[PDB]
Protein backbone atom coordinates (compact mmCIF):
# COMPACT_ATOMS: atom_id res chain seq x y z
CA UNK A 1 0.00 0.00 0.00
CA UNK A 2 0.89 3.69 -0.13
CA UNK A 3 3.85 4.57 2.18
CA UNK A 4 2.28 7.74 3.56
CA UNK A 5 -0.79 5.82 4.75
CA UNK A 6 1.21 2.69 5.57
CA UNK A 7 3.13 4.57 8.26
CA UNK A 8 -0.01 6.05 9.81
CA UNK A 9 -1.56 2.57 9.81
CA UNK A 10 1.30 0.88 11.66
CA UNK A 11 1.44 3.81 14.09
CA UNK A 12 -2.31 3.59 14.66
CA UNK A 13 -1.79 0.10 16.05
CA UNK A 14 0.59 1.17 18.81
CA UNK A 15 -1.42 3.43 21.10
CA UNK A 16 -2.46 6.52 19.15
CA UNK A 17 -4.98 7.44 16.44
CA UNK A 18 -4.18 8.05 12.77
CA UNK A 19 -4.51 11.79 13.32
CA UNK A 20 -1.71 12.14 15.87
CA UNK A 21 0.41 9.79 13.77
CA UNK A 22 -0.31 11.91 10.70
CA UNK A 23 0.96 15.17 12.19
CA UNK A 24 3.94 13.43 13.80
CA UNK A 25 5.02 11.85 10.52
CA UNK A 26 4.60 14.94 8.34
CA UNK A 27 6.54 17.26 10.65
CA UNK A 28 9.25 14.67 11.30
CA UNK A 29 9.36 14.54 7.47
CA UNK A 30 6.94 11.69 6.87
CA UNK A 31 9.46 9.51 8.73
CA UNK A 32 8.06 6.44 10.50
CA UNK A 33 10.72 5.94 13.19
CA UNK A 34 10.81 9.70 13.71
CA UNK A 35 7.02 9.71 14.01
CA UNK A 36 6.99 7.16 16.81
CA UNK A 37 9.86 9.09 18.36
CA UNK A 38 7.58 12.13 18.16
CA UNK A 39 4.80 10.44 20.13
CA UNK A 40 7.51 9.28 22.54
CA UNK A 41 9.37 12.50 23.36
CA UNK A 42 7.68 15.31 21.41
CA UNK A 43 4.55 16.49 23.24
CA UNK B 1 5.81 -15.18 30.60
CA UNK B 2 6.91 -14.21 27.09
CA UNK B 3 6.85 -10.90 25.21
CA UNK B 4 6.44 -10.20 21.50
CA UNK B 5 8.74 -7.41 20.34
CA UNK B 6 7.91 -5.65 17.08
CA UNK B 7 10.66 -4.05 14.99
CA UNK B 8 9.91 -1.24 12.53
CA UNK B 9 11.47 -3.40 9.82
CA UNK B 10 8.90 -6.18 9.88
CA UNK B 11 10.56 -8.61 12.28
CA UNK B 12 8.96 -10.37 15.25
CA UNK B 13 10.94 -11.35 18.35
CA UNK B 14 9.78 -13.75 21.05
CA UNK B 15 11.60 -13.40 24.37
CA UNK B 16 11.22 -15.43 27.57
CA UNK B 17 11.17 -13.38 30.77
CA UNK B 18 9.96 -13.68 34.36
CA UNK B 19 7.68 -11.65 36.63
CA UNK B 20 10.86 -10.14 38.08
CA UNK B 21 12.57 -9.26 34.80
CA UNK B 22 13.57 -5.69 33.94
CA UNK B 23 13.57 -3.49 30.84
CA UNK B 24 17.37 -3.16 30.73
CA UNK B 25 17.54 -6.96 30.59
CA UNK B 26 15.14 -7.16 27.65
CA UNK B 27 17.34 -4.82 25.62
CA UNK B 28 20.46 -6.93 26.21
CA UNK B 29 18.55 -10.06 25.18
CA UNK B 30 17.55 -8.48 21.86
CA UNK B 31 21.15 -7.39 21.25
CA UNK B 32 22.45 -10.95 21.65
CA UNK B 33 19.43 -12.20 19.71
CA UNK B 34 19.63 -10.30 16.42
CA UNK B 35 22.01 -7.38 16.87
CA UNK B 36 19.83 -4.29 17.20
CA UNK B 37 21.97 -1.51 18.80
CA UNK B 38 21.03 -1.31 22.53
CA UNK B 39 21.97 2.38 22.70
CA UNK B 40 19.33 3.00 20.02
CA UNK B 41 16.53 0.46 20.46
CA UNK B 42 13.79 1.45 22.91
CA UNK B 43 11.00 -0.62 24.45
CA UNK B 44 7.43 0.66 24.04
CA UNK B 45 4.04 -0.48 25.36
CA UNK B 46 0.56 0.98 24.89
CA UNK B 47 2.36 4.06 23.58
CA UNK B 48 4.26 4.60 26.83
CA UNK B 49 8.00 4.01 26.60
CA UNK B 50 9.28 1.50 29.15
CA UNK B 51 11.85 3.37 31.24
CA UNK B 52 15.05 1.38 31.71
CA UNK B 53 15.55 0.07 35.24
CA UNK B 54 11.93 -0.55 36.22
CA UNK B 55 10.27 -3.97 36.05
CA UNK B 56 7.44 -5.27 33.86
CA UNK B 57 4.94 -5.07 36.72
CA UNK B 58 5.36 -1.29 36.95
CA UNK B 59 3.71 -0.99 33.53
CA UNK B 60 1.08 -3.71 34.04
CA UNK B 61 2.81 -5.55 31.19
CA UNK B 62 0.64 -8.65 30.79
CA UNK B 63 1.59 -11.94 29.15
CA UNK B 64 2.22 -12.26 25.41
CA UNK B 65 1.99 -8.47 25.37
CA UNK B 66 2.73 -6.72 22.08
CA UNK B 67 5.93 -4.75 22.69
CA UNK B 68 7.55 -2.36 20.22
CA UNK B 69 11.21 -1.62 19.50
CA UNK B 70 12.16 1.78 18.09
CA UNK B 71 15.65 3.23 17.68
CA UNK B 72 16.68 6.57 19.20
CA UNK B 73 17.84 7.80 15.79
CA UNK B 74 20.22 10.70 15.21
CA UNK B 75 19.18 14.27 14.43
CA UNK B 76 21.64 16.49 16.24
Amino acid sequence: TTPKSLAVEELSGMGFTEEEAHNALEKCNWDLEAATNFLLDSA
Amino acid sequence: MQIFVKTLTGKTITLEVESSDTIDNVKSKIQDKEGIPPDQQRLIFAGKQLEDGRTLSDYNIQKESTLHLVLRLRGG
